[PDB]
DNA sequence: TCAGCGAGAGAG
RNA sequence: AUCGAGAGG
DNA sequence: CTCTCTCGCTGACCTCTCGATG
């Protein structure tokens, strides 16, 4: 019913017909008794009924009587919701300036004219709002037009400020205030105590103390005071009007109970507490709920779990129409009462109302779109809602003493959009590149690391396999180990050029976890995909291939049977750690030693001289840091290996079985660099500024530090974890502004024709023009010969045919160069990373943009204390 | 679910009668804005036509 | 229509249009009074809608055609 | 390096992409940004495409100059004139900072929202501007249908019905 | 506090 | 309701 | 014409407990 929105300035007329009554000099509510005063600032006449339908006297309380004045009263019998809709006025004794034309930094009052701020306002405080008035309205503004356009960087603002006025339809003096608006009771009401007294806004202060100064300058009119006295009161009207549009523009803020500023209009639409940021972009809702998460190892990828206490109380519309559907109740109440006493028929039909109806999680810093998702529910008892181990990741969610939130979706579309969009398994890549994000981690990865090991001269070793059943077979019966080298008959399938399957069985020399694991791998992959050892990368490479190859059905499938077999698999090997793990080199303390030597030899060339006293810091430095490099290659050379192994005999050497050393190769937990402090040496540290101390700490934590090092080394933890409190807020500012400034861009068109693009150069070449569009002519090497058309979409198939003949370089259309106006074209953009295919028609890319950019630096934010 | 008076008491009663479909309103926050603007002195208004 | 909707966008054609055209054919069986074209199962309105469209029997223009005929 | 140095090159703080632009065109700007952001961002190990900067690049340079306007406006001005055979127009391209960019911008009601409100509501007072409601926080103020996703085809009815 | 920017006087 | 103090993600 | 130099003005996610004062 409408199409704009449209602002202007305002007039006296404009003004009072916005009134629905007279000026009001008396005050406030007669505290003795609560029905408002005559005339006031709370008053029913000018604002309307206290109560609905019925007079401030009484004598009418009747629907008939509606439209109906009141004689002895004034007061018109309507709906008491109208009190937040009328208005009121002021009548002010003399003009008064406005605080927001005078005082700014293009200030606008005083532009108009000639003279600059510190004159004007100068006159302005009595050292004349009557004198600036007539100067304003006694002005021709086509005339100095025509003189300044004559005459000719400072005057053409001038011009233009000008020409604003002319084509507006505005009036150059109504910047001058000659009648106060009065704005709605109900907007600033006064809220009762438990106590006698009341607690009131700072607005209805503001008010009072305008109303009763301009008063005061009536009274000195009738009685004909002198220009002295008179001159006073005039600076004081527009001093205390200045206060209640924007406090503090002048600084003469003024306080209350308190000593603290009172809150003016212009208060309450600014800022992050104002009525845009806090109320109209943002709010709270209902149906929703809040706990704590907890794991669960058993659900599939789309399900959660939730409790029924919170799911009885989400859902109780719903219940109520399939109680009142059945017959079991007939009014209102009867099923309230019947929820309420928590009879035995309800946890049924609870059951059967949240069948298929999906839910939304939600955690708390939502720094991407992957912070909201939608899951279905499976009913638990207890508090905690469970989550499911796969999706953590993209929450960057922990059990800790994590929480989360939970809403729930009303209308049908609603719900096929949740369905249809933000399901869980609908989000598998991520947008801001191509690779997935559900990946496997710490236990899975440990788990099918074991079982995908070997040794030698293990139990069952050297036997011949009809497949992998009788593996499975052999190792449950405790005949065989899961580390013994066989040979197993194996088959495989392979898609050919019509995308039918084809079979192929022969005999492969393997491990029995290898042909175990080999039964869930779906048909159409190779066998050479699980005949190693497996890590991190392994996995997540076997199941991007499986997404390539097959598509997205089956993928979820076979990550959920990981996830599985995984857990299985690591719970039967028992692995722990213990303080013999960490295993220290015997050749440490010749090291230390000899650098120890070699630093004091070095000071007899300064005790005598012949070095520079700048020159002995850095050859100590040199060789403290060569000592620590022995010292470590040492370690990690005696920790790798160490087999000392009886093969048939003989003696022979094998990757290690040691704990530590598992998780950190597998992948899982650790790094090389941490099992250095764990088992080596701690190393250099630096000083507050930023210089390096002198001497090392020769310790790590096996055997403990002493009283200096642990205090040297508090320094730089103390500095990590004040870095990582101290700038979260630059992320979320540049976050905020890189939204805000490209929020309105959305692919709104086909194709632009413009032919236009930008040359890629190698970062593989592969890697950077995958998912774009040929700009120009480009062929293959050889002369006059065309590998490429123009205009084609390079999939995996089109660059491995281009990287076989080493293309050099190839030209693409890009988004910055498309003639497209509000908005831009499909093909200047290219494919959508998060589907795979081209980028369809009204998508929002400038948040997306945003999201993908702002994201990193808030998560390189808050893992810095980890080091 | 939020600022709409009409809009959730007609969507409740959609609910317990077993239709789900909304009717949306203008919530109320936007008409306080407007109220708190117009008190300043600025006429700002919505164009119909 | 369960755990993946991948084989209707296949046939309507995106990801934006299924939701209306899934709605549209939804709010005839809740509210209006139809019956389905696939077999029940205890499914939910949402759900033998997108059935229904898998199948191959419901998208725009028979919608449109159904009621032109009907009028 | 680090986030200040990102922080400021989208601001385009001079030390230059200004001159880049002037001189070389705005192919190369866009390269130059687009290099000097990864550097930033590659020393830690994060991969994020190249189309997001270039999105953000465009948004950065709007205005022009032949006071200052919009350069779609310019651009379909020229194409109006020259569908008559008449002279059309010469300009030279802008470029601002993502806050500058912000706040300079066709609709007052999001340029309000963002900061510095009482500086905007004056301006737009003085001007007597309108607001089309064409993007998507004017459309979440008023409580509508962004135009994006499932709603788009739905605007897409009332631009047939004008 | 600290960083950043424009408006306004200076001394040539 | 505002102010002050503390705690968790 | 054109570098220096003061001097203001605006900016820096969600949840829980207590008391004192309106
Ligand atoms: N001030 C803050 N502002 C903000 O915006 N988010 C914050 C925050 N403080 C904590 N978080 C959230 O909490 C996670 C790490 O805190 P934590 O649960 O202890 O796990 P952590 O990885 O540290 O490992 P642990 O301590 O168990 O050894 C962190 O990412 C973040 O999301
Ligand atoms: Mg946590
Ligand atoms: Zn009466």
């Amino acid at each position: 019913e409408f199409d704009a929105i449209k602002i202007a300035l305002a007039s006296p007329d404009m003004i009072r017909s916005w009134s629905f009554g007279e000026v009001k000099k008396p005050e406030t509510i007669n505290y003795r008794t609560f029905k408002p005063e005559r005339d006031g600032l709370f008053c029913a006449r000018i604002f309307g009924p206290v109560k609905d339908y019925e007079c401030l006297c009484g004598k009418y309380k009747r629907l008939k009587h509606r439209g109906v004045i009141c004689e002895k009263c004034g007061v018109e019998v309507t709906q008491t919701k109208v009190r937040r809709e009328r208005m009121g006025h002021i009548e002010l004794a003399s003009p008064t300036a406005h605080i927001w034309f005078l005082k700014s930094l293009p200030s606008r009052i005083g532009l108009l004219l000639d003279m600059p701020l510190r004159d004007i306002e100068r006159v302005l405080y009595f050292e004349g709002a009557e004198a600036i008035q007539a100067l304003l309205k006694s002005m021709d503004l086509e005339q100095e037009c025509e003189q300044l356009r004559e005459e000719l960087k400072k005057l053409t603002k001038r011009i233009k400020l000008l020409e604003a006025f002319v084509q507006s339809g505005n009036k150059p003096e109504w910047m001058i205030l000659t009648v106060l608006p009065v704005l709605p009771p109900d907007l600033r009401p006064l809220v009762p105590l438990d106590g006698g007294r009341f607690a009131t806004s700072d607005l209805n202060d503001l008010y009072r103390r305008v109303i009763n100064r301009n008063n005061r300058l009536k009274r000195l009119l009738d009685l004909a005071a002198p220009d002295i006295i008179v001159r006073n009161e005039k600076r004081m009207l527009q001093e205390a009007v200045d206060a209640l549009l924007d406090n503090g523009r002048r600084g003469r803020a003024i306080t209350g109970s308190n000593k603290r500023p009172l809150k003016s209009l212009a208060d309450m639409i600014k800022g992050k507490q104002g009525r845009f940021r806090q109320n109209l972009l943002g709010k709270r809702v209902d149906y929703s709920g809040r706990s704590v998460i907890t794991v669960g190892p058993y659900l599939r990828l789309h399900q959660c779990g939730l409790p029924k206490k919170m799911a009885l109380e989400l859902f109780k519309p719903f219940i109520y129409g399939k109680l009142e559907l059945r017959g079991l109740a007939t009014t209102i109440k009867a099923a309230k009462k019947m929820v309420e006493r928590e009879e035995a028929v309800v946890w049924d039909i609870l059951d059967e109302v949240i069948r298929e109806h999906p839910v939304l999680l939600n955690r708390a810093p939502t720094l991407h779109r992957l912070g909201i998702q939608a899951f279905e529910p499976v009913l638990i008892e207890g508090k905690a809602i469970q989550l499911h181990p796969l999706v953590c990741a993209a929450y960057n969610a922990d059990f800790d003493g994590d929480q989360m939130a939970v809403h729930v979706p009303l209308t049908l579309e609603a719900q096929l959009e949740a369905r249809a969009l933000m399901m869980s398994t609908n989000n598998i890549l991520s947008p801001a590149n191509g690779e997935p994000i559900i990946v496997p981690s710490q236990d899975v990865v440990l788990g099918l690391y074991y079982m995908t090991r070997d040794c030698v001269n293990a139990k069952g070793e050297g036997m011949v396999l009809t497949g992998p059943k009788e593996a499975e077979r052999l190792y449950r019966s405790g005949l065989a180990s899961l580390h013994a080298r066989v040979k197993v008959r194996i088959t495989e399938y392979e898609k050919d050029a019509n995308g039918e399957l084809v079979a192929k069985t022969s005999l492969k020399d393997t491990t029995v976890g290898r042909a175990i694991l080999w039964m869930i791998v779906p048909k159409g992959l190779p066998y050479s995909i699980v005949n190693q050892a497996l890590g991190k990368k392994a996995i997540s490479k076997m199941l991007n291939t499986c997404y390539r190859i097959l598509g997205l059905k089956p993928t979820v499938i076979f990550a959920d049977q990981i996830m599985y077999t995984g857990f299985a698999y690591a719970a039967r090997s028992g692995a722990s750690v213990g303080i013999d793990d960490m295993v220290i080199p015997e050749k440490k303390h010749e090291i230390i030693s000899e650098a120890e030597a070699e630093v004091a030899e070095i000071q007899e060339q300064f005790q005598s001289g012949l070095v520079t006293a700048g020159e002995r810091y850095n050859k100590v430095i040199d060789i403290w840091a060569a000592a620590n490099d022995r010292v470590s290659k040492a370690m990690m050379d005696n920790l790798q290996t160490e087999t000392v192994i009886n093969r048939d005999g003989q003696e022979e050497k094998q990757v290690s079985f040691n704990s530590i050393y598992m998780m950190a190769d597998s992948g899982a937990r650790g790094s090389a660099a941490q099992i250095r402090q764990l088992a080596g040496m701690r190393g250099l540290m630096a000083k507050p500024d930023g210089s390096i101390i002198e001497t090392p700490i020769t310790a790590n934590f096996r055997e403990g530090l002493n009283v200096l090092q642990y205090f040297i080394s508090t320094h730089g933890a103390r500095k990590g974890l004040a870095d990582t409190a101290l700038k979260t807020a630059n992320s979320g500012y540049l976050t905020r502004r890189l939204v805000d400034v490209a929020q309105d861009l959305v692919v709104t068109e086909d194709d632009c024709g413009t032919h236009e693009g930008i040359m890629m150069t190698p970062e593989p070449l592969r890697d950077r023009v995958l998912g774009r569009v040929t700009a120009e002519d480009v062929l293959k090497p050889g002369t006059a010969d065309i590998l490429v058309p123009r205009n084609t979409l390079l999939h995996e198939q089109w660059c491995d045919l281009l990287e076989e003949n080493s293309v050099d370089a190839v030209k693409v259309r890009s988004v910055v160069s498309c003639d497209t106006d509000f908005g831009v074209c499909a093909h200047c953009y290219g494919r959508d990373l998060a589907r795979g295919h081209i980028i369809n028609k009204g998508e929002a890319i400038g948040v997306i943009a945003a999201q993908s950019i702002g994201e990193p630096g808030t998560q390189l934010t808050m893992r810095t204390f980890h080091i | 679910k939020s600022d709409d008076v009409n809009g959730r008491t007609k969507m409740y009663k959609n609910i317990v009668d077993g239709n789900h479909q909304m009717e949306p309103g203008m919530p109320e926050s936007f008409n306080v804005l407007l109220k708190e603007i117009r008190s300043l002195g600025i006429n700002i208004e919505l164009e119909d036509e | 229509a369960r755990v993946t909707v991948q084989d209707a966008v296949e046939k309507i054609g995106n990801r934006f249009d299924l939701v209306l055209v899934a709605a549209r054919r939804a709010r005839q069986m809740q509210v209006g009074g139809k019956d389905p074209l696939v077999p029940e199962e205890n499914d939910k309105t949402t759900v033998i809608a997108l059935r229904e469209i898998e199948e191959g029997l419901i998208n725009n223009q028979i919608l449109d055609v159904r009621e032109r005929q009907e009028q | 390096g680090g986030l200040p140095r990102v922080a400021d090159l989208f601001e385009a703080r001079r030390p230059a992409p200004h001159d880049i632009l002037r001189l070389r065109g705005v192919h190369a700007v866009t390269r130059y940004i687009v290099n000097e952001v990864q550097d930033v961002y590659r020393l830690q190990g994060v991969k994020i495409n190249d189309k997001h900067i270039e999105v953000i690049v465009r948004q950065m340079l709007r205005k022009a100059t032949i006071e200052q306007v919009e350069y779609s406006r310019v651009k379909i001005a020229n194409r109006e004139l020259e569908a008559n055979g008449k002279v059309g127009a010469t300009y030279s391209r802008d470029l601002l900072g993502i806050t500058k960019a912000s706040l300079a911008t066709e609709s007052f009601i999001s340029a309000a929202s963002f900061q510095e409100t009482t500086r905007v509501l004056t301006e737009a007072a003085v001007a007597g501007k309108r607001d089309e409601l064409r993007g998507l926080k004017e459309n979440v103020i008023v409580g509508r249908l962004i135009p994006a996703g499932t709603g788009y085809a739905y605007h897409q009815d009332r631009m047939r019905r004008r």
